[PDB]
């Protein structure tokens, strides 16, 4: 098109035509903005585009078009200004000089191009960092000195400063060599005092201008690095903490800048000093009073309303009141005259903590963790703040959010619902919360029982009764479990129950019932202690929760399931024994009504309510009582089980979808009460363990016949998917029980050989969509558990699934996530406990393996990537701890230089940077183990070198190379330095890594300085 | 009503996905990296009346970084984006937040944690605080799950109009036509359709 | 909406087929409704996505359509729509709409064809 004409560099850049490509791009739209887009970007990415610049700042009609200009010097100037001609340097140097200057004098240009403005002085701050003393001395100087001559001067150097202090300290790190880094802090530091004195000066000799939120905007910056003498030693405190803070246009960034200094590094003896850190505190809170809002101000209906700043405002308040509180409160508890202000301060928090805005109340919580956390230790300090306290009781009740537990939920319509969803974003919301509370709770006990007995008297009797108000109630009162005495608890949770279930009474309906019951669940869950203690109590309940699990609101019902295995978690013992005046221990009678307790509940529900038997079945340390438990929680499932058992051995055709939901639901039962049962489970696993091997066989069968006559769209159908669930399910179950094994003769000498005939063939000979990562998952447990116990086993593992894995995961990083994720696992375990087997491998397996590594690394899902240089790392170990033998003298010549090229390459690439750590230790251990002599053998072969060379040497000549010609526009003496650094370096990690972090900043740019990595 | 918005953020954080979400409804499972920039119309119906996005996806890769901060010329609002399950994405967070304001000095911005329906989070609840102090929005978010998906939109929807008391609002929904050759090609595409598998049969809905 | 009576709702979620790609795409996750206009007697379904309240079903229940099961699911309907108005003008689709269960696909199934009938009269 017209458009692309700025692409042709063999003419002259028609500036008029630039403009209108830059217009369409930023005002433009569809395909037409989109051609504009690619044909700029073409532009921008032209290693020439840059020689255009000035004549597009010059000749532009287009602050869009200049801006872009400036892009391309800025990549210039960070990526190559060394390479270029002296004066080129120079002449840029100049026209972005001249440029500031000019539109600095010209007033309208000033007032409204202020974006292109900032461009400009990021990109001299740029040429700065290049230059800066060294080849500029005279820079601030002349910066100071031409500030006097004119507002707009003056306001624009302030914005330089401000970049420069920010590239400096504050983005410098990764940005930077440690040298440069250190080089020009250094340089601002010592320039510092004149800096400073021209900000005083325009700070004390104004009032509300765009010059002083400018001065101010660089004394925010200054803030985090200049020594403290310069906040204290001069009038600056005052002159923030009053003046500027009387005016709102100043008033954000002053506020902002207190904030910080309430962070400056401060001696503690001082006591002028601690005057005035109280004084700049108490001038700031009086203007507040006095300026903006008195402390009885409804700051929550203020924020609510979002007028003009105020959101900000308080925000930056908020952060103002807590980070110095935080710090000084102290300064302010002892001293009489103080204490007004303290509290006030307080009060202020208070009310902002009132405030509806999630992300800010967690601020202020933050804070009032902080301060109750003290008050709970520090002696004295807890009366002076009572009042307060008992504030902060009121708002952390009545704005106690959802906790996890609670699963009911009132939908857009006023219906009380069961959730679709959890409420993921409010889990550590409730901890904090609780948290905060629990020690306001030890902090006056009395307080918080009468706030909440009389808040709940006042539902009762229905004054105050909502939806909102009972629950917020109900969740304080179950959150501050464990607080009170079990005695004084006692009492308190008697009361508390008597009085919902009079709720329970009164307020009727399926909404009302729901909520109740909710709260009820959620309090009784939560004091399990009371439970222990009070066994009519618990049967009870527990009774009424079996009566849930009909209930036809789900959300109630579901919740009855939980609270119930919660209960059960905590109180399993009384479920166990025989009670006083019972007649047999109540898991008997659980267990005897099984059938009609859950028989309205979901499959999974029924699942989580075996679970839960099986927790008080383990509590049984008599061992024939126990099997007799298990056998009797089991009795269903195994009948279900024994009569299916008999169809399918008669004839294979389980083709039926209403058989292989039953068996999937059985197995998923047996996985249920084996999770909390663990090595218990073993004699039910035993009753079922041949005929489900030989059912997973069968099953196998199906699948492939199925894959086989529809293709492999079959894995999709709801019948395979379901034939797959029961191999998944088995292989489940039998994971579960072999990480729980107490006895691991048994799993060896009874469950392995089976299970590795069974599984692993099937999995080998399967298409790779048939093939199940659960088979994968199962194997890593059984090497991590019997590994040592089983080396041929382990053998076999690999032949069946190592290669064919291997070859679904080594096309791309992404298909077969699953697999990939179990495979690398796989392999880690078996490096790590049964290394042998790998020994035994193949030459042309083993090699497939090494090539499995690297393949790892160079994954950026963390999970692959990770245990990839863990098994390298491993691996390296492995092989060191043979010692001096062929095998380990044939992996070095063979490997030794791949992984360290292909660490190198991971690190160095920019895309795997998540890494960094494990690369850089890897690395470590590969070059320090040359420069240790642990290689006995010569790393080359010969002739290649002399015949004498010391592996040592002969490393750095390997890595010379390879990085000349990897970075090319690197110089040898920046590479050989580097290479002596690091090698020099690789018994000390932190220091190795800084060096090769300085070299991945180094290789970024042209001309970096070899001696950068002399840094120490 | 139309208010310029950039996104932001480290690459693979699900910026594309996020809103291509808001878009067309749909999930796109594959990561097929941004270039440069891709301007999209996103329109929101409100008790104020429609508002209109143009989100200006930008590149996270730095090698497909395109203008980078040219983009952000004139925005009048923006998203900065982050994976809970990669850290380096939450590291990163105020590098785009610098270059970003140095540019736009003041716009209302979010900040959002995606990819929250991952079981493994690395970034914790507890550890996000950058937005604290730079008085921007955050919200956990999962463009997967439909998770907090409508709260960027929705919050600075409300900064812009200048009503905190903004919300969405369902659009009339006009009567649809009767309707009644095509007959056999109808076929053969309704049969492609029936036997390509629905993704994702392991969720909920 | 205030000019029709509600006959049935469920939860879904809604796909179209991308016939260039050969994939399917969710359209929106919502309540599925059919509504019935109190003056015309014709049945629509009309569905929006949570939260944004934003429509992305808005077509007749034609007596010519057939829902179809898709091999993936036992709790899914496919069906070829000639006039979908969601997005704007009047547009074709090959949609497919999956459900919660089995039980609410079957029941879905039933009522779209009463409906079906409804609009034949
Ligand atoms: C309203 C309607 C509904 O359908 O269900 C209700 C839910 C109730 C739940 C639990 C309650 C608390 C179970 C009831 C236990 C009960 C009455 C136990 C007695 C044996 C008992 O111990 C009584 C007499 C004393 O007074 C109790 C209440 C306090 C104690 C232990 C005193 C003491 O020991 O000194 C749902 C889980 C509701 C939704
Ligand atoms: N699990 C999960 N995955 C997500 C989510 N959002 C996006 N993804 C996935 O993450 C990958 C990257 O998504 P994409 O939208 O390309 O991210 P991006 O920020 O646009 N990348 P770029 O900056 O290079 O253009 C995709 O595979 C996408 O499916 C989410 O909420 N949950
Ligand atoms: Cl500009
Ligand atoms: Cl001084
Ligand atoms: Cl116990
Ligand atoms: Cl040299
Ligand atoms: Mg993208």
């Amino acid at each position: 098109g017209a458009m692309e004409g700025i692409l042709d560099f063999s003419n002259d850049l028609d500036i008029a035509l630039l403009d209108q490509v830059v217009s369409t791009f930023y005002q433009g739209s569809g395909v037409q903005q989109k051609q504009a887009q690619e044909i700029l970007t073409k532009f921008q990415d032209n290693p020439d585009a840059w020689q255009k610049a000035d004549q597009i700042l010059q000749f532009s009609t287009n602050p869009q078009s200049k801006f872009i200009a400036l892009s391309i010097l800025d990549k210039l100037i960070t990526r190559k200004w060394k390479l270029l001609p002296n004066d080129h340097r120079i002449g840029i140097r100049n026209f972005v000089v001249g440029m500031i200057i000019s539109m600095c004098q010209d007033d309208e240009v000033f007032k409204t191009q202020k974006n292109l403005i900032n461009k400009s002085d990021l990109t001299l701050v740029q040429i700065l960092k290049q230059e800066w003393p060294q080849n500029w001395p005279e820079f601030i100087p002349e910066l100071i000195g031409s500030s006097s001559s004119s507002v707009n001067v003056c306001e624009n150097n302030m914005i330089v400063l401000k970049l420069l202090s920010e590239e400096v300290f504050d983005f410098s790190a990764e940005q930077m060599t440690q040298a440069k880094a250190l080089h020009l802090k250094n340089s601002m530091s010592k320039e510092f005092e004149q800096i400073f004195k021209l900000c005083f000066q325009v700070l004390e000799q104004g009032s509300s201008s765009s010059l002083i939120v400018a001065t101010l905007e660089s004394l925010l910056r200054y803030l985090h690095w200049i020594p403290y003498r310069y906040i204290y030693e001069t009038n600056i405190l005052e002159l923030l903490s009053t003046k500027f803070m009387t005016s709102p246009d100043t008033r954000a960034i002053t506020l902002k800048c207190l904030t910080e200094v309430s962070n400056l590094k401060i001696p503690q003896d001082n006591d002028l000093i601690k005057r005035q850190t109280v004084l700049f505190f108490q001038n700031t809170l009086q203007q507040i009073a006095t300026s903006v809002m008195p402390v009885t101000a409804d700051l929550k209906a203020t924020y609510a309303n979002a007028n003009g700043n105020d959101q900000s405002f308080l925000q930056d308040l908020a952060m103002f009141l807590t980070t110095y509180l935080a710090r000084n409160r102290a300064l302010l508890e002892s001293d009489e005259s103080l204490r007004e202000l303290l509290l006030n301060a307080h009060q202020y928090l208070i009310q902002l903590s009132k405030i509806e805005e999630r992300e800010l109340f967690k601020t202020t919580l933050d804070y009032w963790h902080n301060l109750v956390a003290d008050l709970f230790y520090e002696p004295l300090k807890k009366h002076i703040y009572e009042e307060i306290c008992s504030q902060l009781r009121l708002v952390i009740i009545e704005n106690m959010v959802r906790p996890e537990e609670v699963l009911v939920v009132e939908n857009d319509e006023g219906e009380i619902v069961r959730e679709f969803v959890k409420e993921s974003d409010t889990i550590q919301l409730y901890k904090s919360e609780r948290e905060v509370l629990v020690y306001l709770t030890h902090l006056n006990v009395i307080d918080t029982e009468e706030i909440m007995i009389s808040k709940l008297a006042r539902q009762i009797d229905g004054s105050e009764w909502s939806w909102h108000n009972i629950n917020t109630l109900s969740w304080a009162i179950g959150s501050i479990s464990g607080t009170m005495s079990e005695d004084t608890e006692k009492r308190f949770v008697v009361t508390v129950i008597k009085d919902l279930l009079d709720l329970c009474v009164q307020q009727s309906g399926q909404d009302n019932q729901a909520v109740v019951a909710s709260d009820i669940m959620y309090v009784v869950g939560q004091y399990p202690r009371f439970l222990k203690a009070h066994w009519n109590f618990l049967r009870t309940v527990i009774l009424q929760l079996f009566e849930f699990m009909h209930e036809t609101h789900e959300g109630v019902q579901d919740m009855a399931c939980d609270t119930f295995i919660k209960i059960v978690q905590k109180c399993k013992y009384h479920f166990v024994i025989q009670q006083p005046r019972e007649s047999e221990p109540f898991i008997q009678t659980i267990i005897r009504d099984i059938q009609k307790t859950t028989a309205d509940l979901q499959p999974q529900q029924v699942h989580t309510f075996y679970k839960a038997c099986g927790i008080i079945i383990s509590e049984e340390r008599s061992v024939a009582e126990r099997n007799r438990l298990l056998s009797d929680l089991m009795q269903l499932p195994n009948m279900a089980w024994d009569t299916i058992v008999e169809q399918s051995t008669a004839n294979p055709t389980l083709l039926d979808s209403e058989t292989v939901k039953i068996i999937a639901n059985i197995i998923k039962t047996n996985v249920a009460v084996c999770t909390s049962m663990g090595a218990d489970f073993y004699p039910q696993l035993g009753h079922i363990y041949y005929n489900m091997l030989q059912l997973y066989r069968a099953v196998s069968s199906m699948i492939s016949a199925q894959v086989a006559a529809e293709g492999l769209i079959a894995t999709k159908t709801p019948k395979v998917r379901g034939l797959r669930t029961i191999k998944k399910e088995i292989l489940k179950l039998v994971e579960t029980y072999i990480s729980k094994a107490r006895n691991l003769d048994d799993v060896v000498k009874v469950l392995v050989e089976p299970l590795l005939n069974a599984v692993l063939e099937d999995y080998m000979n399967n298409v790779p969509d048939a093939r199940d990562a659960e088979v994968l998952n199962c194997m890593t447990t059984v090497v991590e558990k019997v590994g040592h116990m089983i080396p041929q086993g382990v053998i076999l593992i690999l032949q069946s699934v190592f290669e064919c894995t291997l070859d679904m995961i080594n096309k791309d990083f992404t298909e077969y996530p699953e697999h990939r994720v179990e495979f690398y696992k796989l392999l880690k375990v078996i490096n790590e406990k049964s290394f042998a087997a790998f020994l035994e491998l193949p030459p042309a397996a083993f090699k497939l393996f090494v090539d499995a590594i690297c393949w790892a690394f160079k994954h950026n899902n963390r999970d692959v990537e990770v245990n990839g240089l863990q098994i390298a790392l491993d691996l390296v170990k492995n092989i060191e701890r043979m010692g001096n033998v062929p095998f380990a003298n044939e992996f070095h010549k063979n490997y030794f230089f791949i992984f360290v090229s292909e660490t190198f390459f991971v690190l160095t690439d920019s895309d795997h940077k998540s890494g960094f750590s494990k690369q850089a230790l890897l690395l470590m251990k590969l070059i320090s183990l040359v420069y240790d002599n642990k290689i006995s053998v010569p790393l080359y072969q010969e002739a290649e070198v002399p015949q004498g060379t010391s592996n040592q040497v002969y490393l750095s000549q390997y890595l010379a190379n390879m990085l000349s010609n990897a970075f090319p526009h690197l110089t040898s003496e920046q590479i050989a330095s580097f290479l002596s650094a690091l090698t020099k370096q690789c018994k000390d990690l932190v220091v190795f890594k800084g060096t090769l972090r300085d070299f991945l900043v180094q290789i970024k740019e042209v001309g970096g300085d070899p001696t950068d990595y002399l840094f120490a | 009503v139309q208010f310029k918005l950039v996104l932001v953020g480290d690459g693979g954080t699900g910026k594309t996905t996020f809103v291509k979400r808001h878009l067309t409804g749909e999930f796109e499972k594959k990561y097929v990296a941004t270039l440069g920039v891709e301007v999209h119309p996103l329109v929101f119906h409100t008790n104020r009346g429609p508002i209109k996005f143009n989100v200006w996806d930008t590149a996270g890769q730095e090698k497909f970084g395109g203008l980078r901060d040219g983009y952000y010329i004139q925005a009048q609002c923006a998203i900065i984006m982050f994976d809970v399950t990669s850290r380096v994405t939450y590291k990163n967070v105020p590098n785009w937040h610098r270059d970003l304001v140095r540019v736009c000095e003041n716009i209302p911005i979010v900040l959002c944690g995606n990819k929250v329906d991952i079981k493994d989070r690395k970034v914790k609840a507890k550890s996000i605080v950058f937005h604290r102090k730079k008085n921007l929005q955050y919200y956990d978010i999962s463009a997967k799950s439909n998770y907090n998906f409508e709260k960027p939109f929705l919050w600075l929807a409300r900064k812009l109009i200048g009503d905190p008391n903004l919300e969405f609002v369902a659009m009339p929904a006009l009567a649809p036509p009767e309707v009644v050759a095509l007959a056999a090609q109808y076929e053969h595409d309704l049969e492609v359709a029936q036997t390509t598998a629905l993704p994702d049969e392991d969720d909920d809905l | 909406e205030e000019d029709e009576e509600v006959l049935y709702k469920v939860r879904a979620k809604l796909f179209r087929f991308d016939k260039d790609a050969k994939e399917w795409k969710e359209r929106g996750t919502g309540d599925c409704k059919f509504l019935k206009n109190k003056k015309t007697n014709k049945v629509r379904i009309l569905m929006r996505r949570d939260k944004t309240l934003k429509i992305c079903a808005n077509h007749i229940i034609a007596p010519e359509y057939t829902l179809k099961p898709n091999v993936g699911s036992d709790r899914s309907w496919v069906y070829a729509c000639t006039a979908d108005i969601a997005e704007g003008e009047a547009e074709a689709f090959t949609f497919a709409i999956r459900f919660g269960s089995k039980e609410n696909a079957d029941k879905f199934k039933e009522e779209f064809e009463k409906a079906q009938e409804i609009n034949k009269k």
